[PDB]
């Protein structure tokens, strides 16, 4: 009917690498990581000893809550909410879109989700209730647990009256936010979508839960703990962060004289259906969502040159994705490059797919491929180019097209197809 | 003598002036939290909790719903006295 | 040719009214309600004294975990997960879609979401951990709190390998589930989607938090507590339950010779942007949402005959939705019927949109309009036909089109346009 192209005009990053689009990118290409050792008595007795935290402060690349939100706000709202607000402020500023018009406002929606409720706030309110009773319980408790509070807050501040779609899917949230936003724009429900994910669930209880699930890396050393594709990978490293992306219809962007990073071509979604804990050993579900994304994009596998892998430094997971890439791309798999950025940021949970979407986008804009960290050596099953250790220039005779993969609990798979102009 | 009303009014104001969301110059005894101070329901619940600590008595939610102004709070506090 | 028709071929319901499609419908049209008085020692501190529970029993229309799930499964899974699997079972059975073919499995996706995590589980595990240490924490902890777990179990159990989309949008979850499923089928991503919502957050902690926010009814009388559009409405009544709907491409259902309840025409989504706490008193967002859904449908306001209101016996909310209906439909507002089913079921939170979608679908299939309960008395502002007290037939010769609305915290609005064939 009407074919609307969708592009990215704005990036907002609040990450374990720091804050700001240039800064976080420069650091990621440089081979930096945010993974650090846990400190304090609370954490003792917990099998994981490492996590990845957004640096807080006034210094450049440090997240300062006070710049983004008011004193009253800080007390009222959860840490994931505040990060999303900040990421969103930065993205809109990056976009230079500030809708003043009613027409512009109705044209602009939000799609920002949160993977997990912060367990600490539950526990603190629950104890307060038992100890001190109902009168004591704060009214803001329920808003603190709600997923869409982030989206609501951004919506009010930037006056965004278009489609609102907060989505929590745990590990895949950010991927669904971008993909669903793309679909909405492409359908004509909006000209502009503010999209992303946030997570800030690093806590004794949360880490306990994940450790007991056998998800987490047991390694004491923050430098080595997260090692995607590596032989010694023992589990993922929990991270915290938000990423926000402004998606826009192409002509809308072009005409307002916006800076365009990249074009969203394709979204794909699939289910494994084998098992809740365990990835499909052959990666048949990952294959299917990648291929669904390509079909959406109108692109053949041979056209893809980079993949931002969802590898999270787990034995079964990293293997599955690798099989699927090999089967999908056949001989061209040895032509492409695959990297996992999880060594730098940790697993950002809800935010993971948004930040990796932002990274894939930037890869397209700069023709530069972020490293897989800690990949010193590689087993024969892992024979592809994983951009080990050092960043690589992205070279191809055709157009720059990449995939970013987000796989989640229960066998939910998501893939985005992002291209250079 | 248990209490003086003007004194419970200074206390109510004192609590309100301590709440961050209220703006001091705008604060008036007859100012309505939602209508003039821009506060929301959730903000008002917090105000009553502050009043609860200050005067050392629990206020049931039904009665708290009713109190939409400082003067109104004062009158409920005074109910214990003449 | 790129856009296809979408129809609903199956419903399954686990509700405070009961379980099963015929049963829940008959009881709804009959004016039965699940709302009851809370019966616990732990409830005494909190002002709310009422709630709606799914009936548990061997007797007909009473939920029995066993028929749906194994005893071992029972211990591992949370209550909302269990209700969703049962609802999903019943839905697929009602649809008669049981894909075995590889083609069929890939063609069939899941969109099932849980609006709120059950706070009790978190509180239990947290306290356990602090008193008795790390070793105490269950491995099964984290999986119970993940939102997509319900969806993953369905996917595995019924072999659904297509698009997986678990959405947690708080109150609008179920609405997003059906809408997004429709878009995905229409887009060509899936021939069939199993879509719906679940919530079971009835507990001291949840009610405490909701009451602190002043959302809940303080009325002690269970029969009168939930009274949409009534003058003395004092807040929503919490419900629990799950609803699942099978949506399917028109030609696909026709070929399998399936029984088709209704056609999904349109999906609409908007944001208020005015405030987090309160709905826009004008209903600007709700109107824009409704209008969005009609535009998606390619239907004019005059063609609408029924609206399932998202009214939740809230003073500001019911007023706002009313205002929106009146502004959108103008003089046709007096020719249509509006009803809220929340007096029967309570507010099912994440499941609300899906159960409401099911009720709207059934309303189209029959031409029969469920009552708004407790509407003994009506103010001049509420001058519409709200199908007060008793059900009304609506057998127009012209095509039966309804809207069902879902409004959520932070000003998220969702609307579905559903039509009889
Ligand atoms: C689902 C339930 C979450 C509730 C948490 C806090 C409201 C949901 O999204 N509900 C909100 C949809 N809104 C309505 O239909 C209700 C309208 N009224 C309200 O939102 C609340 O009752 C307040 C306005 C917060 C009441 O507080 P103040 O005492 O005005």
């Amino acid at each position: 009917r009407l074919h609307r192209r969708v592009v990215i005009t704005g990036i907002g990053l609040v990450t374990p690498l720091g804050v700001g689009t240039h800064l976080v990118w420069d650091r990621l290409i440089g081979g930096e990581s945010g993974i650090v050792s846990l400190v304090g008595e609370e954490y003792k007795s917990i099998p994981c000893s490492v996590a990845a935290y957004v640096p807080r402060g006034s210094d450049e690349g440090q997240f300062n809550e006070q710049n983004f939100v008011s004193k009253s706000d800080i007390k009222s709202m959860s840490s994931p909410t505040i990060m999303a607000i900040g990421a969103a402020e930065l993205a809109m500023k990056d976009s230079g879109w500030h809708p003043q018009s009613e027409a512009d406002q109705v044209a602009t929606g939000v799609a920002i989700g949160m993977g997990m409720i912060p367990l600490e706030v539950v526990s603190e309110t629950a104890l307060n209730f038992q100890t001190k009773g109902y009168n004591k319980v704060s009214p803001f408790f329920v808003p603190k647990i709600l997923v869409n509070m982030a989206a609501g807050q951004v919506s009010i501040r930037y006056k965004l009256k278009g489609p609102n779609h907060a989505v929590s899917t745990a590990c895949t949230t950010g991927a669904h936010a971008v993909g669903d936003s793309f679909r909405f724009i492409a359908h004509g429900d909006a000209d502009v979508m503010v999209a992303g994910g946030t997570d800030s669930c690093i806590s004794p209880l949360s880490l306990a839960g994940f450790s007991r699930a056998r998800a987490l890396s047991t390694n004491s050393d923050p430098k080595l703990a997260c090692r995607p594709f590596h032989p010694k990978r023992d589990g993922f490293v929990m991270g915290e962060g938000a990423a926000v992306l402004v998606l826009e219809e192409y002509e809308h962007a072009v005409q307002r004289r916006a800076r365009i990073y990249a074009e969203v071509l394709g979204y794909g979604l699939s289910g494994d259906a084998g098992h809740i804990t365990a990835p499909d050993p052959e990666g048949e579900g990952a294959l299917r969502c990648m291929a669904a994304a390509l079909k959406d994009a109108g692109v053949q596998p041979e056209e893809i040159s980079y993949i931002n892998a969802h590898a999270t430094s787990t034995p079964l997971g990293d293997a599955a994705e690798n099989k699927a890439i090999k089967h999908l791309f056949k001989d061209h798999a040895y032509a492409l490059a695959v990297s996992s950025t999880k060594g730098a940021t940790g697993h950002l949970l809800g935010a993971a797919g948004a930040v990796e979407a932002a990274f894939t986008t930037l890869a397209c804009y700069y023709q530069k491929l972020p490293p897989t960290l800690n990949l010193d050596c590689s087993e024969p099953e892992f024979d592809l180019n994983y951009v080990p250790l050092k960043a690589q220039e992205w070279k191809t005779e055709k157009r720059f097209i990449g995939l970013t993969n987000s796989f989640g609990f229960g066998g939910t798979n998501a893939t985005l197809c992002i291209a250079g102009l | 003598p248990p209490l003086t009303l003007e004194g419970i009014q200074d206390r109510v104001l004192y609590v309100l002036k301590l709440y961050d969301k209220i703006d001091p110059e705008k604060l008036s005894v007859n100012s309505h939290f939602m209508k003039d101070l821009g506060l929301d329901s959730l903000d008002q619940v917090e105000i009553i909790m502050a009043m609860e600590d200050e005067f050392g008595f629990e206020i049931p939610d039904i009665d708290a719903e009713k109190l939409m102004c400082p003067q109104e709070i004062v009158d409920y506090i005074a109910d214990k006295k003449d």
